[PDB]
């Protein structure tokens, strides 16, 4: 069916710039207008430009003008968007949405991409800490200082809280008698129990 | 975050909680105690920058010090007209010693 | 991390913060805030110096803090500990100063008479 | 009290004196030889002479809102143009004075004998 | 005690050594230019 | 630009049930709205385009309407897959330009938390740090407060409120109240303590000794 | 201590400066020779 | 302070001038 | 009315309040009573010998016996150091230095001339 | 920047009802919050700083809280007075932003509009335009939607929809329907009808002859 | 009492640039700060930028560091902002927000202005055309083709409906036997009455 | 308000439209949308040109529209009706463009003429 | 909004609903019904742009037509090799006429 | 009837009408010069 | 079409050279 | 007919002028 | 039918000829003398010989997906190279024959007589 | 199979199918019977007089009796316009024209040189 | 009309084109002879 | 004490110097 895939997460250093790649598949590339959406602030999206595959050309936002160039390879069907001397402001999930070749059918984007998660901070792979939590019954699971977002933490191999950020480090507030905390980041993979 | 600056027993004192770390200037001594750090006497001019590291109540807040002192035990009190007379009868002098040169060649 | 530079001509001495170029910057002074209108003619800033005049060592020396427009007193790091003591046409020299002034004097003579006798001749 | 508002604060860190008036008043004016001298400044109640050495010496009132503060007499003698006529000064001077006469005698012999 | 005037005071006396120098030079110069 | 607007950032509505959701703009943007559905995942698709037409593949009960500055978007007969964020977009003048979002989330009924306090771990004592957690839980609405005492004394220094969307199975909220203190912060009291207020004041503590 | 240093410091100037007068009397006469001479 | 050796560089000077001249002395009469 | 005479010589310091030229003596430093029983007191002034900057420098007060320091004029702030065979130097006093100086040395420059053109 | 949102645009309560509103930050904004309000006449006022401190002459009836991102606004015992237009600011970080604010509109009583059709004046044919006019009035609540119709067929084309705010006596909505059409368009058809749905569709009619 | 007091309304052909005057009154105008804050697309507040009265700096938003100039005549108290090449965009009600000197008290505006709205058109002061709508009774009355905002239509000397804007004229269709429709704008008093 | 350009080399017909500069423009023959990536490999637009290719005057010919990316094509108010005839290595050119190429080469002709009398002597 | 061309009677006709306004080319003639302007005949090769104005379905919705026919009555085939043979001779000719000159002279 | 051809046969006459003058001037000035 | 005018212009020219011969004629011949 | 004229045109001014012309030749020796 | 798909659209407003194949069929080959002149171009089921003025003459078949067309024979006689061989014209022509014969031999007798 | 065979003379036209060398001819023009009873049909060919671009002028169908078109095999498109004394010039023809023309000019070039050179 | 026009046209193109013919031959021949004079 | 003695010892070495200078004169007549 048709279909827009994307790149995937990346952390980049701030000051450095980033090129983001949407490749296309199921359909004509060059027939269609295709344009990049940016969600951040939480929810906020916001169109940042489109480019046109077939000609090349391309139309921005007078916010995004400066901060990103589109530039498309026909050959592999790929879309791209490079991101330029990204600061702290540009950590978002950034889109790339098909859309009409001509001006009738242009302006509303049919078929959608996954996205590509962009964290932007100067920080490194920090292996986690963990620690028990004691008084069915209650039973917690702290996981402290990893820095890169994914991590799967179960129980015995439940409201697995989503990550917070206080310090330059995430934290999982595991809930529930073992505790198992996968750490795809720095390949880390501890297991403690909860005996008060 | 202001680190706190002591002067006691006519010689300065710079105290934090936490290890002091010499950035600029006065090299100082380290004090038996860890954390505490005399700049020398007070009438020397202790001048520097340094960094002590965050609290119990502020973690990893750093807080940067520029002790800057000018109490000049080298001062002298300028006197505009006993300083212009002394420069102006220098200059005369030297004028008549000139003239008695050129007098003699 | 700019280091603080302050000078003092005579009664008056002057604080300069060139750590925020761009913004305007304000002062703080033993957490009560200086400068801008108030009582005190004395203390005045413009761009990043704050002049104080007729500076009183007892009363006008402690901690003292730049922070621009827009930032809040409080996130402050960088402090000056400035106790300094101050009087009219006070000015510091040491012995080498004046060895270097006594010496240029000597030098200055030697060489008009030295011009002088050449002259002649 | 009995109406003596005039204090002194000394030995501050700085050389100085400064007069303090008893009163927080608004143009508390200072009065010299039965005459005022100067009305209160804005915001600040004390009168400042100067540095400590320069010896004021005079007679000095002060009125605020109220009546005259009784006046105080101030006599001051951090005496700068001092020296100690002992023995070795005077001896010093005295040979140096010799010494000096000494050698110009000598050159108005000189100029006169060959002139 | 205060340093600041003291050492005015010196820096006048030291001025005064080296006029008293320079004019005792200026007196024997011409005393021999008077002799010559 | 043409600022577009949405009533409301989040409506409830139980299975069943017909929901309108509104979207305004700041001019009048001649028809030219489209209507998108986020899902929680990450994926986002588009529902209606042009105030009215239905976009293959998109089942007929979704349904808009609208004209000039405002729009809706009626769902009919809510089931689970639905809850997501719905967004409208403009397509008058460029830059094309989204609104907030209106995030479905299903009724129940109302519940409290269940308060469960935790001393910091053994490890983090000698780690030299002390994170003293709250896990209220399943407490059914949204409205809820985390008020931390200690020794009978407020604190909000150090809070982290990590909350978690409705569960797909019971639609329940599940909240973290997290208090980061050093080791000698923590031995020099002896008593902590947070409360919730569900919408009275629910009350659990534990004791350093 | 320092105080005698004053003084002594004082004394010298007085002294020294009335070395000055007395050198530029002596310039004076001197010079009033020289030019009866020249 | 300055010290009583801002009196003395001056008398040092002048000790430099004067060893100089004698010098000078020694080296024309003799030697 | 007139202020308080005061003379200083040496180390010794004498005071004396011309407010009453005949009435009783009573003589107050810092608002203690000074004076009388080396330091003493003058049927007219006060004579204080051993003068220090520390140990006597403040307020002074005049005042006839039963009464107290408030209904005695003025205050006489004093301060001071003393050394030993010291004197203020006035201008005046300056002046006659130089013109005595100037005015021997021309006179034996003048004999000296005179002496040696013969 | 540190973008500033509000859970709803609008909210309704009658009088001596407690309100809360809710105010949400991009980033933690550390309790550099004001809350302002802005009546409909255009002017607007301080209410409290700092998420707690009252300003000075503003009634002790409202009241602030909230920590971190989350934030919110307590009016107590809503009166008349109280109904405006309510903003949150930040103050952590420049530029300062402000939310797009909850309009405050008391409750009713639910009644149903009285739809009222006129005809073109006299004086518009002679003009050469023809403005048919819709006056659906006292209507409360807000949800509305006016549907034209000529001749039984629709008409979405020059449509002005003009709506009055609460009124201070009646909290009432009005509504004002006009369509735009020349003398020529008026006189090629006969039947003009607007359509109104409270919440069924309300009908009325003018014939042109 | 304090208060600050602004200009009035004003219309300004596009392209062309106005200066807007916040007069203050009742305190030491140089001791606290002035902020601009800009209301547009229905109820927006933004924040354009503040100015230091005392010293003449100012600080702005980067979206209005082109499209605003603050001034300040520290004589007669009075602030200004000047809107340079003012485009449709800038059509809103500008206000002068009071806030402190400091940085402990400048990050909140306790004192506001009243707002000067500007209408940035290009239109003239048309005279309005009135038509009476006939079927106690529903009666209508449409005032129509007059530019400037303000109007008064009473009846009788009922529903005021907020003018409108579909061609570059505005509309009152004001409802209730003579309506009265006043015009300061082109100085037109037009009365009639409601004969079916 | 730019006239819209229509130049015609042979079979080839270009049309520009400089209406608007900046922006990509799209073109619209007859409420077809004509250009980009299509089956026709005769018509091709860039820039502002649109290049129609083995032009036929039955088939290509009628109302033609430039509009910007970022517009609807149905808010256009230039039009251009191109009813062309074009045919294969076709100029025009009338009686007096003829009757200069006939002057010119005679007087070319008389120039040379001129020229070598002129050197032979 | 289209602005409607009609070719009839071999006369162009440029017809719409509001009066038609010339702006620039064939200025035509008024034809006794107004709103209707002939451009001449069709192989004249009319061009030129008109403003007609707006009807009672589009208000104030001006339109402009820029009429441009290409129809040549003047258009002549070139064929690359004739042309070409007859300036090659024309050049021959012209050089053999030189010659002539240059031995004359 | 299509004009197209006929004109460029027109053309092609009055191209071949330069040559024939031309080559005439060539033979009537070569004759010239032959006889001279 | 071009018309026989196209014909025309090449005699016409023609003629004014013979013309401005035999005017060349008749003036070098008495006159 | 008017192409046919100027053909017969063009031979009887293409004789006139090589007549005119070798006898202005003939006269100018 | 009888499998004359070739067609002819003629008289257009441009000078040409076009033949039209009945199929609306992918690769349809034309022949020409019994073997294939081209396969069908891309979306286009219309061969065009081109203007009409050329005078196509050969045989023509086709071919689609289904079997060959029966071929349509075409002759064409849009004569360009035609004169009228009437009295005017072929006076003229030996008129001008008789003419140019007459001055170049005019020529050649002046020069053998001059050489 | 073989093609039709078509001659063409001034303004008549004359065509013949050598499909079927003996066999009945019936002639259509345009899918309509043309021939027989100015215009007539041969035993063999067509006999067409007065030939027009606009009268006659589209296919050709070659056919025996009691037959319909679609039987006949292969359908002759003929168009033409016709002047009178008109023919075809071939390249064959243009260059006898050129070859006569100069071998009679250059032959009478040498006659007139012989001529006149006695 | 114009096809009439079209025939005297090309009459006119191939009889010119053989006077052309003509004029060449003639040159040759004068050349032939110019040349064996010089 | 130390001032006192830079004093007289530049008493001593201004009579030394005038004494040598005077000294070197006439030896170099
Ligand atoms: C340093 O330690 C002292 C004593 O424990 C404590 O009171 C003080 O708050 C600490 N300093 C800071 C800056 O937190
Ligand atoms: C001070 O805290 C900082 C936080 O960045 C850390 O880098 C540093 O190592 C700490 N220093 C000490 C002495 O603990
Ligand atoms: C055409 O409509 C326009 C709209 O501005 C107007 O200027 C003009 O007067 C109208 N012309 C006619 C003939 O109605």
């Amino acid at each position: 069916e048709v279909q827009l895939q994307q790149s995937g997460p990346e952390l980049v250093k701030p000051g450095a710039s980033m090129k983001i790649s949407c490749k296309a598949s199921g359909y004509s590339f060059t027939g269609y207008t295709m344009n990049w959406v940016k969600q951040s602030h939480g929810k906020n999206l916001e169109w940042m430009g489109l480019i046109n595959p077939y000609k090349g050309v391309s139309t921005y936002n007078q916010k995004f003008k400066d901060k990103a160039t589109l530039t498309v390879d026909k050959s592999s069907s790929t879309a791209y968007m490079e991101l330029l001397s990204l600061t702290s402001e540009d950590s978002a999930v950034y889109y790339c949405a098909r859309s009409g070749y001509y001006g009738d059918s242009d302006w509303y984007f049919d078929v959608w991409g996954q996205g590509t998660t962009l964290t932007v901070f100067s920080a490194k792979t920090t292996p986690p800490s963990v620690y028990p939590l004691a008084p069915m019954v209650t039973l917690g699971c702290l996981v402290k200082g990893y820095f890169p977002e994914p991590v799967t933490v179960t129980w015995n191999s439940v409201h697995t809280f989503p990550a917070v950020l206080k310090s330059d480090l995430y934290t999982l507030s595991s809930s529930v008698v073992t505790c198992n905390v996968a750490h795809p980041a720095s390949s880390t993979t501890v297991d403690k129990k909860i005996v008060p | 975050f202001k680190i706190p600056i002591e002067e006691l027993e006519d010689r300065v004192f710079v105290n934090c909680n936490t290890s002091i770390t010499w950035v600029e200037g006065t090299v100082g001594t380290l004090l038996s105690d860890i954390t505490r750090l005399d700049l020398g006497k007070r009438i020397l001019d202790p001048r520097g920058i340094y960094r002590c590291n965050g609290t119990d109540i502020y973690k990893d807040k750093e807080s940067t010090v520029q002790v800057h002192y000018r109490m000049c035990q080298s001062c002298v009190e300028l006197d505009p007209a006993t300083v212009a007379g002394i420069i102006v009868t220098d200059v005369i002098a030297t004028l008549l010693l000139a003239l008695g040169v050129f007098c003699f060649a | 991390q700019t280091p603080y530079k302050v000078s003092i001509s005579g009664t008056t001495v002057i604080l300069t913060c060139p750590q925020y170029p761009g913004s305007e910057i304000l002062w703080q002074h033993n957490d009560k805030n200086i400068g801008g209108d108030e009582d005190d003619k004395n203390i005045g800033s413009d761009e990043d110096h704050l002049s104080l005049k007729e500076f009183s060592e007892l009363e006008q020396s402690g901690y003292y803090v730049c922070y621009p427009r827009g930032s809040k007193p409080e996130d402050a790091n960088f402090y000056l500990y400035l106790r300094a003591r101050v009087c009219e046409n006070c000015m510091e020299m040491d012995v080498m100063s004046v060895a270097t002034i006594v010496i240029v004097d000597i030098c200055i003579t030697g060489g008009l008479l030295l011009l002088v006798y050449y002259w002649s001749k | 009290k009995g109406n003596h508002l005039v204090k002194v604060y000394d030995y501050q860190e700085d050389g100085s004196v400064l007069l303090t008036c008893d009163a927080e008043a608004k143009n508390i004016t200072w009065f010299k030889d039965g005459k005022m001298i100067g009305f209160l400044t804005e915001d600040k109640k004390k009168w400042n002479l100067g540095s400590n050495a320069k010896d004021p010496r005079g007679m000095y009132q002060c009125k605020g809102s109220q009546n005259k503060s009784k006046p105080l007499q101030v006599y001051y003698r951090m005496c700068q143009n001092c020296i100690e006529l002992n023995a070795a000064t005077i001896s010093g001077f005295l040979f140096a004075e010799i010494v000096s006469i000494f050698v110009l005698a000598v050159g108005v012999y000189f100029i006169a004998g060959q002139d | 005690v205060h340093t600041e005037k003291v050492n005015m005071m010196s820096l006048t006396v030291l001025g005064l050594r080296m006029l008293f120098a320079k004019t005792v030079a200026v007196n024997f110069l011409l005393t021999a230019k008077l002799f010559f | 630009d043409i600022q577009m607007t949405q009533t409301t950032s989040s409506l409830s509505a139980s299975l069943g049930d017909r929901v309108t959701i509104s979207c305004r703009a700041s001019q009048d943007i001649r028809n030219y709205l489209n209507w998108y559905q986020q899902k929680p995942d990450g994926t986002v698709k588009l529902l209606i385009y042009y105030t009215s037409r239905l976009h293959s593949g998109v089942p007929s009960k979704f349904s808009g309407s609208g004209s000039g500055t405002d729009y809706s978007l009626t769902i009919s007969n809510l089931e689970q897959e639905d809850i997501a964020t719905y967004f409208c977009q403009q397509g008058n003048t460029l830059p094309w330009t989204f609104a907030g979002g209106t995030k479905l989330e299903i009724k129940r009924a109302d519940a409290a938390p269940t308060v469960s306090i935790f001393p910091p771990a053994s490890e983090q004592l000698t780690s030299g740090g002390a994170s003293v957690v709250c896990f209220l839980n399943n407490f059914y609405p949204k409205s809820i407060n985390s008020k931390w005492k200690i020794d009978g004394s407020e604190r909000q220094n150090g809070v982290l409120n990590s909350w978690t969307d409705q569960d797909s199975k019971d639609s329940t909220y599940s909240m973290s109240s997290t208090l980061t203190l050093t080791k000698n912060e923590y031995e020099r009291h002896n008593s902590y303590t947070c409360e919730a207020t569900h919408k009275s004041p629910i009350v659990k503590s534990f004791n350093r000794s | 201590d320092t105080l005698l240093l004053q003084l002594t410091n004082t004394s010298a100037y007085y002294m020294y400066l009335l070395l000055l007068l007395k050198s530029v009397v002596y310039f004076a006469i001197i010079t009033c020779c020289l030019l009866r001479r020249t | 302070l300055l010290d009583p050796k801002l009196c003395y560089l001056l008398d040092g000077i002048l000790f430099i001038y004067g060893v100089i001249l004698t010098a000078l002395f020694l080296r024309v009469k003799f030697s």
